[PDB]
C-alpha cells in the first residue's frame, strides 16, 4: 500500500465517476483526433456520450476463433482490479466488430516517448520522479497481482497535466501476448538480454528495460549502439544486429561529464546483464538516486505543460 | 494466361466456401468434376516486370507432376486480379496431424512420412524450384499419401507499415540466414531463400515428426529471430531432450548453422533409411 491521500481521494473520484458510466457499446463514442498507432492497434480520443466524460480507446484488430476471444475479454476485465495512482485508469473492455476496445484515462501530455520528442531531452532532475513512480508500478503489480509488464519503453508511459505519472499496456493477460503480441518486431529494442535467449525472465526483465529507457530519455537518443564520438558532445541497422548486440557487447551507460554518480550508479545497476545481480525492486527503491529525488522540490506539471503547450 | 493455355481442360470453374486467408491472397474451396483448391491475389505492383515474373513461374509450375507434390492445374490473371488453381487436398494437415492425441507415431511411421516429403521436394529441387515456404501445415497427409502443397509461391509480389508481423509456427521453420535479413521495411520477396533453407525447413517438420509441438515455445518474436539467427536456441534444443542418436543426426545435419554444410534431399533419403 503505503498510498497518500491526496492520491486515495482521486483514486475514489475516479472509481465513483466510474460507476456513474456502467456499461457501455462502439456507437456510445465519437472520434477527437489521432493519438497513434502501433504493435497491435490504433488510439484514438474519444468522447463517451451516455457520461459526459472523455476517454482514449485502444482498438486491436483480431480475427481468431472466437473461444479464445472470450477468454481474452475475461482475462482482460481484470484490469477493473487494478487500480494505483500509477497505473492509468482503466473503465471497460468489450468485443466489436471483432475488434476488441479497451477504454482507459486521457492523458493529457501523452507518451514520455513524445514529449521526448517536442523536449529533445529529458532533465535528471525530473527522470528522478518518473523513475520513482515506474519502480512504484511495478512493484505495486508484483505484489498484488503477481504480474510482470514485459514491455517498458518511453512510449507506454504515460503524463497528465495534473502532475501524475502511469503505466499503460502493461501485460495481463497471457493469451493476448501468445495470440498477437508476440508477433511484432519494430525497429528498437527494449528487451533484456535473458530474454532475448529465451530463458525463463522476471520482473528483472522489466527493470533493464527501464535502464534503457531512462538512458534514451536523459541524452535524447536510443542508446545501442552507443552514439560515436562526435555525435556525443553534439547531443541504418537490421534488426537481428542490434539483438546481437544487446546479447554479446557492453550494456549503454551515461555519460560521466552531466550526471550524478547516483544516477550513473542507478542505471548501471538496472542494465546488469545477469537478472542476479541486476536490483530488484525492493533494491531499486532505497537505492541514492531514488532517496534524492523522492524528497526533492520538482513541479512537474509545470515543466510538462510549459515543455508541449497545455494548461 | 487465360487458363485455356493449360493442358487441363477447362469448361468452367465455381468458387466455393474459403478455407483460410494469409499474406498471400484468399484461398477458397472450389469445384473444377473434382474439388481443387483456388487462391485469388491481387497485383498492386502493375510495373509489368511483377506479372512478367508471375508468367514465368507459373508456366514453369505447369512443367510438374509428381504423387508427393500437390498437382498444379491452372493460373489465369486479369490483372491486377490473378488466381491460382491446384487440386484440393484431402486429409489432414501434418501439423494438425501430429498434435492429435489419436495419431500413434513411431520410429517407422515418421520414416516413411519423411522419405515421401523427401521424394516431393527433391523432385521440385530437380526441375530447380525452390520451395520457399516448406512447413508443416503445407503438406497434407490422407491415409497413406503424403502431398506438398503451396510451394514456389513466395517469389511473387502482390498485395501483402516500418514495423514486422512474424506468426511463430512460421519462424521455427526459417533458417538463420533469412531470419538476419528480416528488419522492417524489407519484403518477403527480397529474403535469401535456397534449396539449403528448404532442408532446413524439413529439419523442422522432422523435429515435430519426432516431438509433437515447435522446437521453440511461444515468445515475442524478437527474441525467436536471435534465438534462430545465431544458431544458439538450435544449439540448445538439440541438447535439452533427444530422440534416438541416428534420428538426432539428420536433426543436426538438416539444422547446420553454415547453410553449405547442409545435406541435398537426395542424401537425406539414404540417411533416412539407414534406421531402425
Ligand atoms: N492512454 C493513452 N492516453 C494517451 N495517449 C496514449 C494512450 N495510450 C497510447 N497513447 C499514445 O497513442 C500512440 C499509439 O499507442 P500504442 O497503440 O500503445 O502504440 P505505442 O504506444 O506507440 N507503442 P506500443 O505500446 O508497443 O504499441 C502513442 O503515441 C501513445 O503515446
Ligand atoms: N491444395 C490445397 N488443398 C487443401 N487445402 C489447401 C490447399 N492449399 C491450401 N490449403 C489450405 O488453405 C488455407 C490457406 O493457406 P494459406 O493462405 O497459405 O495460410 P497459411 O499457410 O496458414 N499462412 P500463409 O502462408 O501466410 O497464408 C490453409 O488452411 C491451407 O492449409
Ligand atoms: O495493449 C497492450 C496489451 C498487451 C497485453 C495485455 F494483457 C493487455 F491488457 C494490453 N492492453 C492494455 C492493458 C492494460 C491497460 I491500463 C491498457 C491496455 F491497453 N499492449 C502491449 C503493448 O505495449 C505492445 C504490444 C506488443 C509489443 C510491445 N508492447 C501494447
Ligand atoms: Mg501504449
Ligand atoms: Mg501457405
Amino acid at each position: 500500500l503505503e498510498l497518500d491521500e491526496q492520491q486515495r481521494k482521486r483514486l475514489e473520484a475516479f472509481l465513483t465517476q466510474k460507476q456513474k458510466v456502467g456499461e457501455l457499446k462502439d456507437d456510445d463514442f465519437e472520434k477527437i483526433s489521432e493519438l497513434g498507432a502501433g504493435n497491435g492497434g490504433v488510439v484514438f480520443k474519444v468522447s463517451h456520450k451516455p457520461s459526459g466524460l472523455v476517454m482514449a480507446r485502444k482498438l486491436i484488430h483480431l480475427e481468431i476463433k472466437p473461444a479464445i476471444r472470450n477468454q481474452i475479454i475475461r482475462e482482460l476485465q481484470v484490469l477493473h482490479e487494478c487500480n494505483s495512482p500509477y497505473i492509468v485508469g482503466f473503465y471497460g473492455a468489450f468485443y466489436s466488430d471483432g475488434e476488441i476496445s479497451i477504454c482507459m484515462e486521457h492523458m493529457d501530455g501523452g507518451s514520455l516517448d513524445q514529449v521526448l520528442k517536442k523536449a529533445g531531452r529529458i532533465p535528471e532532475q525530473i527522470l528522478g520522479k518518473v523513475s520513482i513512480a515506474v519502480i512504484k508500478g511495478l512493484t505495486y503489480l508484483r505484489e498484488k497481482h503477481k504480474i510482470m509488464h514485459r514491455d517498458v519503453k518511453p512510449s507506454n508511459i504515460l503524463v497528465n497535466s495534473r502532475g501524475e505519472i502511469k503505466l499503460c499496456d502493461f501485460g495481463v493477460s497471457g493469451q493476448l501476448i501468445d495470440s498477437m503480441a508476440n508477433s511484432f518486431v519494430g525497429t528498437r529494442s527494449y528487451m533484456s538480454p535473458e530474454r532475448l535467449q529465451g530463458t525463463h525472465y522476471s520482473v528483472q526483465s522489466d527493470i533493464w528495460s527501464m535502464g534503457l529507457s531512462l538512458v534514451e530519455m536523459a541524452v535524447g537518443r536510443y542508446p545501442i549502439p552507443p552514439p560515436d564520438a562526435k555525435e556525443l558532445e553534439l547531443m541504418p541497422m537490421a534488426i537481428f544486429e542490434l539483438l546481437d548486440y544487446i546479447v554479446n557487447e557492453p550494456p549503454p551507460k551515461l555519460p560521466s561529464a552531466v550526471f550524478s554518480l547516483e544516477f550513473q550508479d542507478f542505471v548501471n545497476k538496472c542494465l546488469i546483464k545477469n537478472p542476479a545481480e541486476r536490483a530488484d525492486l525492493k533494491q531499486l527503491m532505497v537505492h541514492a538516486f531514488i532517496k534524492r529525488s523522492d524528497a526533492e522540490e520538482v513541479d512537474f506539471a509545470g515543466w510538462l505543460c510549459s515543455t508541449i503547450g497545455l494548461n | 494466361v487465360y487458363l485455356q493455355e493449360w493442358d487441363i481442360p477447362f469448361e468452367q470453374v465455381e468458387l466455393g466456401e474459403p478455407i483460410g486467408q494469409g499474406r498471400w491472397g484468399r484461398v477458397h474451396r472450389g469445384r473444377w468434376h473434382g474439388e481443387v483448391a483456388i487462391r485469388l491475389l491481387e497485383m498492386d505492383g502493375h510495373n509489368q516486370d511483377h506479372l512478367k515474373l508471375f508468367k514465368k513461374e507459373v508456366m514453369n509450375y505447369r512443367q510438374t507432376r509428381h504423387e508427393n507434390v500437390v498437382l498444379f492445374m491452372g493460373a489465369c490473371m486479369n490483372p491486377p486480379h490473378l488466381a491460382i488453381i491446384t487440386s484440393f487436398c484431402k486429409g489432414r494437415t501434418l501439423h494438425s496431424f501430429v498434435r492429435d492425441p489419436k495419431t500413434s507415431l513411431d520410429i517407422n511411421k515418421t520414416r516413411q512420412i519423411a522419405q515421401e516429403i523427401i521424394k516431393g521436394m527433391g523432385y521440385l529441387h530437380a526441375k530447380g524450384i525452390v520451395h520457399k515456404d516448406l512447413k508443416s501445415k503445407n503438406v497434407f497427409y490422407d491415409n497413406g499419401k503424403v502431398v506438398i502443397t503451396d510451394f514456389g509461391l513466395f517469389g511473387i509480389s502482390g498485395v501483402v507499415e516500418n514495423q514486422l508481423k512474424l506468426s511463430h509456427d512460421w519462424l521455427c521453420y526459417l533458417a538463420p540466414e533469412i531470419v538476419r535479413e528480416m528488419t522492417p521495411g524489407k519484403d518477403e520477396d527480397q529474403l535469401p531463400f535456397s534449396k539449403a533453407a528448404d532442408v532446413y525447413a524439413f529439419g523442422t517438420v522432422w523435429y515435430e515428426l519426432q516431438a509433437r509441438d515447435w522446437p521453440l515455445k511461444n515468445q515475442a518474436a524478437e527474441a525467436s529471430i536471435w534465438q534462430i539467427g545465431s544458431g544458439e536456441g538450435m544449439k540448445r534444443v538439440l541438447t535439452s531432450v533427444s530422440l534416438g542418436k541416428e534420428v538426432s543426426e539428420i536433426l543436426s545435419a538438416c539444422w547446420a548453422f553454415d547453410l553449405q554444410e547442409r545435406p541435398s534431399f537426395s542424401l537425406l533419403m539414404d540417411m533416412l533409411e539407414k534406421l531402425p
